[PDB]
């Protein structure tokens, strides 16, 4: 038996970080060209993400067919081994899971036009492997990625992020045992801009913390979305080099 | 449960000379039927298999039949549904071969197997491999009954957990099942079987000829 | 899974079914495809593998272990079966898990003495099956990748005493320290009968023109059940002599070694 | 089933909320009023906004908890939606978008939010717990069902009572309503919903840069309303100065400055939501004994 | 190696001019007429795709490096029949959407001799049925961009008497002509789609290179030889690895690789990696020194 | 394994085994290796330059003092680093005025006070903050440093 | 006898309505004709959609049974044949029990049944004549045949009974009987003086509820 703490005077976390630092970051884009048009790995953290765009192509059903815009599906597999303790049941089902699901759709669906694309379906099938915190900005970025790795057009870019609050003050990207300690703000940031996409607090915040807190976020993933696009730029430069 | 009457959800179930007998014909909501009594020694096997078909489906475009088989727990729950989706995965397996399919295109042939019991004694100081040739001696009969085109009849025996099935007076396999039991029993198996096999045909032949007169 | 015409089905069988056996590729009769195998990338389970085939066909499998009361719980190696995309009921599914449930029983292909901790707690293993893409029977694909989680696997050591019946510690566990699981996890090979022919890893257009099928299983340097004849399609599933089931079992017996062989480096 | 607008009716309702003009006369910030009806029994109530209409029923029967918490009661909420609010409705139809999505807002405002304390529902450690169940009846829709629902939830739980228990171990007689009273459950804050309908002006000139279009926003769309909306948001606050939840997914994307504002906004309304639900509360536990003064023994 | 080459890896899932980036802004030039791949507001244009910036006179579009594949008017496609529905077919050619078939766009036995009739409408399936494989060209386009097909040719038509494999439809583009005849008595078809048809030459190819009834049966050539079988499956490999390498495929690129991997005995050998990769690396090199 | 980061910062993996209910549960966090840990000593140069104010305003002050309790050689000046059970026992005699002016505290020995007795650890956080001109009390975090790290040897408990 | 009633009280459903009889309180509401789905369509007749929602919990197998016989009642009410290949929605949302649910169903199974029937008559459908229905029951000791009983009644009867007849010419021929559903052990002679006395307090609620459907309607109308 153990007991621990959030925030040292020391101002160290639980697992060592300060305040205000990213968890490491890989990306990785085209990693299952024989299985989907568009895939890419995600490492944010401990976090282990595949995700597969199968699209856009004829729906199985004609039943299922709009003529005026694409189909977009979204299925989250949250494998029984993602924890540390084994889940006996499949998550499949679950409603915690299925307003993920539909928030994610109500999320890009204003993020790609989807009108240039009719009769036709896109499916978004995901993967998660390891979990530790903050999944949800995990499958935000997983999604996005594998999109523009599809070719299929969007406006921008949808970065996602982990709030955690402590007292005064909010700790950037937050893992499970931090996320147990304290409320977390998950947060859907479009671009570089200030309008989010997703905005999720499922436990009870302070409502002085929020404003500072948004800062904080927004901050974050611009960082975020920056990594992102070098990660893709230093790729196709490492691309080009193995070519040469 | 929304669906059925489960009752009491914070309750808990309760802890603790080859013979057969052939009827054909006796179901008359589907389109062939069949019913297998077996009883060797202390070991006892009575199951029930419906067939329905050959029904056209609607937009199909196979240019050949398809079969579909399942089988069902009647009284005791014992086998797992897991197992019992293998058994029907081999059984449609065998009929593939057995069944003319180039008969009824555009068409599917569903056929159920209701192992409503099975009667096990065991002493004190596999298990579904036993039932399997009964299952195939059992659809063959639903099948033939029914008016489905058979290829040849299709039979089975069951030798120290090794089944396999055989057609053209067993000179060929259309099925082999191999669990746990015992090494170099190879060429055994085939030959014991084989005598279960002409057995069973014959039977099955008869078993025919006696309703269908 | 692919779709043929009725032209290229004949010709494949043909080039195939030749007393001379040919691949539309050009393999050898027991020749397998080129594979990929990544092991311990999931810090978070005990043991993992990722099995990459030559036509995209990936599989993942994650080993975690439980400490359980082995005289109430019968079966101390669990295999669980799932692909995304895909419901969980399907036939193909259970068919599968029920399958390798057997392959991977505890007294049959799997060591399981090197499970038991004390008198009367034993480490239970769930070996989680996960397969992304496949376009043909996977449980040879399967087979492997659980082979390759299941060497490189490593479970917690025990620290208290071994002898509950007694004394009766609660069963704790040194921190950091681990002991590597010993065992001898069992392969599955799948085979396509072609007329007269048998062929090792049939492919997606190979399979769809076959007679039939064999799933034989191997541990210990020998043949072993489960082995079951498999309809690889449904349209030209044909009876078989005796001597090719002999002849699978005699393939599988010459040529299994030389894939373990190329399996068995760490 | 698709419901079917004319194409006038589109423009006509458009170009009304940009000259800041609804169909059922309102206000952009105002909320329709509600009115709380309670049943006979306990836990009975009924909520009506405008046209919409929900009720709720609270009850509880002895039951096991879980393993994982031997010290928590169950709680569940059922917002199953019929036919009878409309044939725009599937009868079970409980895996729909818009079904999710309500059922998840309720959830977290509720059960997730902790609004009821579940560990007062627990009798015996390990061994014997109420269960208290919410069940929502959706009996007619005019749109706000999400706001009608948590009205509706918190007023039952609020308002009802459980039977007096007396525990000696594992044998507990539980006291019917004619022997004793039954017990009130126990809340720790009171969640409200407020549910935003955002909107897109489609008008070729604004008159300054400095001074712009921007974006429409409404309080509590009518159902009329809810169809021609581009986005979607929910905001839950209390009388505790405080954000419950806020659910925004998707939709027309907007600033962190504006959300801000909707939920300033919705904090006035949950506010005088919460008092008026006491009001109700209080009228309604006065209102059940003629004479209950004569009644008192402290 | 002898039976199973297995690589292995520990500790990993996985093994390993301006620059373009998302929210990048290409261009503040408000004459631009702004393309594909990209979207603009006011004066400024941005990319939505990850690609390279084009200009071709004033119209300024952002090529992205992946994507799936487009028809243009007059295209070589090879297409496998998906669905037969009314009296048309819906065709998989590898694209959004599949490919679409008008009974007035196909050819009859007997063709001129032939006469209309009403019951081809209804008998659509004695003709394309579902998995058939055939060559036809890209007539028309619709508006979202789907593609009209016809086989009104000899030229086109149900495939038979060969295999089918295919690389992605960027390895090859568009020519003078997609058939073309190899040494080996074999006939390779590069749709442009991607999907290609390697068979035994036929009269047809013959007569370029100096029965209207059976244009549609699914027999094959009764007599093929395994010296034409064995060519099939070396020329399948060679594809596989031009394909492999990222490498562009055209007539001279398989012919070369074809006689160059006759270096290896066995067929199969083409098949793993480092063959592959050497293959394609040594047709590179070999246009390097030639060029 | 341990991996090396872009900052010099490290990371490796905290395996701990939990018995609860007479289950066995594997838990394991991530443990990140730093390189800016404050000795918090007035005498120091080095350390103060590392250290980083908090996005709110503050300055963060030295509590060692540069002219600690001077003792017979070869003791001399000196700081008194305590180990886990001296603290149990010995917390009465921590408050006493008359000794124990310049104490280091590590991180892994707060912690393993607060996980056994947390009345102890809340008096010992309570001296550290209650820094007067007569008694100072100190924390220092060793677990979230790579030069004192260290990690279980083969066979050792 | 004393029940009321209120009609048209929905606004997204053709038509609705509210019956209460002492507790036991039922709105119902109907939509149709309308489009069915492929497995509801009927070649030549108006599909039924009849669903049943229970005062406490989920709808289980016992509301399944409610929507069977209220089934077995509106469907010969209704004049099918005018709406072939066509929908019509019923939805009971039983509001308040007014019985031991857990050993009765009696009194909702009644007011479901005129609550249904007000309707389908606000909705404007087709309907063959008009319908009462109500609960009946027999006492332990003094075996009394009380019309309308109560739910302290009800625990000390020996029968529970559903009646519903079918009524034409102004409510003074009964048509047919559309269900009796009968539960418990009976004698002939307190069957019929049920059904005399019974037919009395009928027919006084039909003439009550003449009165008003025309008091509330006539307002409408010009
Ligand atoms: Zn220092």
């Amino acid at each position: 038996m153990s007991r621990l703490e959030i925030y040292s005077p020391e101002g160290l976390r639980l697992d060592g970080r300060r305040w205000n630092e990213l968890r490491r970051f890989e990306s990785s884009i085209n990693t299952h060209p024989h299985a989907a048009d568009g895939s890419s790995y995600m490492e944010q953290g401990n976090n282990k993400i595949i995700t597969l765009v199968k699209g856009p192509k004829e729906p199985r059903l004609k039943s299922q067919m709009d003529t005026s815009k694409a189909l977009l599906n979204v299925s989250v597999n949250i494998t029984k081994f993602s924890k540390f303790e084994r889940s006996k049941s499949s998550h499949k089902n679950e409603r915690r899971v299925l307003e993920i699901q539909t928030s994610l759709v109500r999320m890009f669906e204003k993020n790609v036009m989807l009108n240039i694309y009719p009769r036709t379906v896109i499916d978004i099938e995901i993967h998660v492997l390891e979990q530790d915190g903050g999944i949800m900005g995990s499958l935000i970025n997983g999604i996005t990625l594998a999109l523009i790795d599809a070719g299929i057009s969007m406006f921008d870019y949808i970065s996602g992020i982990s709030v955690g609050l402590y007292d005064t003050t909010p700790l950037l990207d937050t893992n499970s045992l931090e996320e147990n300690a304290m409320s977390t703000v998950t947060l859907g940031v479009v671009g570089k801009s200030e309008k989010l996409s997703l905005l999720l607090v499922e436990d009870k915040i302070p409502l002085d913390r929020l404003e500072n807190v948004l800062a904080i976020g927004i901050a974050g993933a611009h960082r975020v979305r920056d990594l992102m696009d070098e990660e893709l730029r230093k790729h196709a430069q490492k691309r080009v080099s193995n070519a040469s | 449960d929304r669906r059925r009457l489960l009752g009491p959800a914070a309750a808990k179930p309760m802890a603790f000379e080859q013979e057969l007998s052939l009827h054909t014909g006796f179901i008359e909501n589907c389109n062939g039927s069949a019913l297998v009594e077996a009883r060797s020694l202390g070991h006892q096997t009575s199951l029930i298999s419906a067939v329905y078909g050959p029904r056209s489906i609607r937009g199909s475009f196979t240019s050949q039949g398809t079969i579909s088989i399942q089988l069902k727990n009647g009284l005791l729950e014992k086998y797992n549904t897991n197992e019992l989706k293998e058994v029907s995965s081999f059984l449609m397996g065998i009929f593939n071969s057995v069944v003319n399919l180039s008969r009824y295109p555009k068409s599917g042939i569903d056929i159920f197997v209701y192992l409503t019991y099975d009667k096990d004694l065991t002493n004190n100081p596999s298990q579904i491999s036993s039932l399997i040739p009964h299952c195939i001696t059992s659809i063959t009969l639903a099948l033939a009954d029914a008016g489905i085109e058979l290829v040849d009849m299709a039979g089975a025996g069951e030798a120290n957990g090794t089944v396999v099935s055989f057609i053209k007076n067993g000179e060929e396999i259309v099925g082999f099942w191999k669990d746990d039991g015992d090494d170099e029993d190879l060429l055994e198996c085939l030959d014991r079987c084989k005598e279960q096999y002409n057995r069973y045909r014959d039977l099955m032949i008869s078993c025919l000829m006696n309703q269908e007169t | 899974h692919m779709s043929l015409s009725v032209a290229e089905k004949s010709y494949l069988y043909d080039s195939l079914a030749s007393t001379p056996s040919i691949r539309p590729d050009g393999r050898l009769p027991h020749q397998f495809r080129p594979i990929e195998i990544f092991t311990d990338f999931l810090p978070s389970s005990n043991g993992s593998s990722r099995i990459i085939a030559s036509d995209g066909s990936e599989c993942i499998v994650s080993i975690k272990s439980k400490v359980v009361d082995h005289h109430v719980e019968n079966e101390l190696l669990q295999v669980d079966v799932d692909i995304a995309g895909q419901r969980d009921d399907a036939l193909v599914v259970e068919t599968i898990t029920s399958l390798l449930n057997k392959v991977l029983k505890s007294g049959s292909g799997v060591d399981s003495s090197k499970l038991q901790l004390t008198k009367k707690y034993s480490f239970k293993i769930f070996v989680d099956v996960l397969v992304i893409s496949s376009h043909s029977h996977p449980i040879s694909l399967i087979s492997f990748a659980i082979y390759s989680a299941l060497n490189s696997t490593y479970l917690p050591k025990l620290i208290s005493a071994f002898d509950d019946l007694e004394v009766e510690e609660l069963p704790t566990f040194h921190d950091y320290d681990m002991v590597k699981l010993d065992i001898n996890p069992p392969l599955v090979f799948i085979l396509a009968v072609v007329g007269n022919n048998m062929l090792l890893d049939p492919a997606a257009n190979e399979s769809e023109v076959a007679n039939n099928g064999l799933i034989i299983s191997w541990s210990n340097g020998k043949i072993t059940s489960p082995i079951r004849s498999v309809a690889l399609n449904d349209s030209n599933v044909k009876s078989f002599k005796p001597h090719l089931l002999k002849q699978g079992l005699a393939m599988v017996e010459k040529y299994a070694p030389d894939v373990v062989r190329s399996l068995e480096n760490l | 089933k698709d419901i079917e607008i004319s194409a006038s009716e589109s423009k006509f309702i458009l170009e009304a909320l940009r000259q800041n003009y609804r169909l059922d006369g309102r206000s952009f910030d105002q909320f329709r009023d509600v009115e709380i009806t309670f049943g006979k029994e306990f836990g009975d109530v009924s909520v009506k906004m405008g046209n919409t209409k929900v009720h709720c029923r609270i009850s509880c029967q002895i039951a096991q908890p879980y393993e994982d918490r031997p010290f928590e009661g169950l709680f569940v909420i059922s917002t199953e939606i019929s036919p009878m609010a409309g044939s725009q409705f599937e009868n079970g139809n409980i895996t729909g978008e818009d079904e999710v999505l309500c059922s998840r807002i309720i959830e977290k405002s509720v059960r997730r939010s902790g609004a009821l304390d579940v560990e007062g529902l627990c009798i015996v450690a390990g061994s014997k717990c109420w269960a208290v169940r919410a069940d929502v009846h959706f009996l007619d829709c005019d749109g706000g069902f999400i706001d009608a629902s948590c009205i509706a939830v918190m007023a039952g739980l609020m308002h009802f009572k459980k039977p007096d228990i007396t525990v000696h171990g594992e044998q507990i007689i539980v006291h019917p309503v004619n022997e004793r009273e039954p017990v009130p459950l126990g809340i720790l804050h009171i969640p409200i919903c407020v549910t935003f309908s955002f909107f897109n002006p489609q008008d070729t000139e604004e008159n300054i840069k400095g001074e712009t279009n921007s974006e429409i926003s409404i309080i509590d769309a009518t159902l009329k309303e809810e169809l021609l909306r581009d986005g979607v948001l929910t905001v839950t606050l209390n009388k505790n100065r405080e954000v419950v939840q806020v659910s925004k997914a998707g939709g027309l994307p907007m600033d962190a400055l504006t959300l801000m504002k909707c939920c300033h906004e919705a904090y006035s309304i949950i506010e005088k939501i919460t008092d008026q639900i006491l009001q109700l509360l209080k009228e309604d536990s006065e209102k059940r004994n003629k004479y209950a003064a004569m009644l008192t023994s402290e | 190696s002898e039976v199973i080459t297995i690589t292995k890896r520990n500790g990993a899932f996985q093994n390993s001019s301006q620059i373009v980036t998302p929210g990048e802004l290409v261009t503040d030039d408000p004459i631009w007429m702004r393309g594909h791949g990209t979207y603009f507001l006011d004066n400024m244009t941005y990319s939505s795709v990850a690609g390279t910036v084009s200009r071709v006179n004033r119209l300024l579009s952002v090529i992205p490096l992946k994507g799936r594949y487009a028809p243009e008017t007059g295209d070589h496609v090879v297409g496998r029949i998906a669905e037969v529905g009314n009296k048309r077919w819906k065709v998989d050619i590898g694209g959004k959407q599949h490919a679409v078939l008008m009974l007035g766009s196909v050819n009859l036995p007997g063709g001129i001799l032939r006469r209309k009739s009403e019951s081809d409408e209804l008998q659509m399936r004695s003709f394309l049925k579902e998995g058939d494989l055939l060559n036809a060209e890209v007539q028309s386009l619709f508006q979202d961009g789907s593609a009209s097909l016809h086989t009104r040719s000899l030229k086109y038509g149900k495939l038979r008497n060969g295999m089918f494999c295919q690389v992605p439809s960027s390895l090859i583009v568009r020519a003078k002509n997609h058939t073309h005849n190899l040494p080996g008595n074999i006939t390779v078809v590069l749709g442009v789609n991607g999907y290609i048809w390697l068979r035994k030459t036929s009269q047809m190819d013959l007569a370029r290179d100096t029965s209207s009834w059976q244009i549609y049966s699914d027999e094959n050539d009764p007599s093929i030889s395994n010296n034409i079988r064995q060519a099939i499956c070396r020329y399948a490999n060679v594809i596989k690895a031009l394909a492999f390498c990222e490498i562009g495929i055209t007539q001279q690129r398989i012919v070369s690789a074809y006689e160059a991997s006759m270096v290896y005995s066995n067929v199969g050998e083409l098949i793993e990696k480092n063959v592959m990769e050497s293959i394609g690396s040594d047709i590179l090199t070999a246009e390097k020194m030639r060029g | 394994r341990r991996k090396r980061l872009a900052d010099g910062l490290s990371v490796t993996q905290k395996v701990f085994v939990r018995s609860r209910n007479g289950g066995a549960t594997k838990i394991v966090r991530e443990h990140y290796l730093r390189s800016d840990i404050p000795c918090l000593s007035r005498s120091c140069t080095k350390c103060p330059q590392i250290v980083v104010p908090d996005a709110q305003n503050e300055l963060p002050k030295f509590i060692l003092s540069d002219s600690p309790l001077e003792l017979s050689a070869p003791i001399g000046k000196h700081y008194v680093v305590l180990d886990t059970n001296v603290v149990l026992q010995a917390i009465d005699l921590l408050e006493n005025p008359n000794c124990f002016f310049d104490v280091i505290v590590p991180q892994i020995v707060l912690d393993e006070v607060r996980n056994k007795s947390y009345p102890v650890y809340t008096r010992l956080r309570t001296l550290c903050r209650d820094s007067d001109d007569h008694k100072r009390f100190i924390v220092f975090h060793n677990e979230f440093s790579e030069h004192t790290f260290v990690e279980r040897l083969p066979n050792e408990t | 006898m004393s029940v009321q009633a209120e009609i048209g009280i929905l606004d997204h459903v053709d038509g609705s309505s509210e019956f209460v009889s002492q507790d036991t309180k039922v709105i119902c509401s109907v939509t149709g004709p309308i489009e069915p789905k492929a497995r509801q369509e009927l070649p030549t007749q108006l599909a039924l959609e009849i669903i049943v929602r229970p005062a406490k919990g989920v709808a289980t197998t016992r509301e399944k049974v409610l929507e069977d016989k209220l089934r077995a009642v509106l469907t010969p009410l209704i004049t099918r044949h005018c709406y072939p290949r066509q929908l019509c929605q019923i939805t009971c949302q039983i509001l308040e029990s007014g019985e031991d649910e857990a050993e009765f169903s009696l009194r909702e199974l009644s007011c479901c049944i005129n609550a249904a029937f007000l309707a389908l008559v606000d909705a404007g459908i087709a309907l063959n004549s008009m319908c009462a229905s109500i609960p009946i029951a027999i006492i332990k000791d003094t075996s009394d045949i009380i019309v309308d009983p109560t739910a302290e009644q009800l625990k000390i009867s020996l029968s529970v009974h559903t009646l519903a007849l079918e009524f034409v010419n102004g409510g003074k021929v009964v048509k047919n009987v559309l269900l009796l559903d009968s539960n418990g052990d009976f004698n002939e002679d307190q069957l019929f003086s049920l059904l005399e006395l019974g037919e009395q307090k009928c027919q006084e609620l039909v003439t009550n509820i003449r009165r008003i459907i025309q008091d509330n309607i006539s307002p409408r109308l010009v």
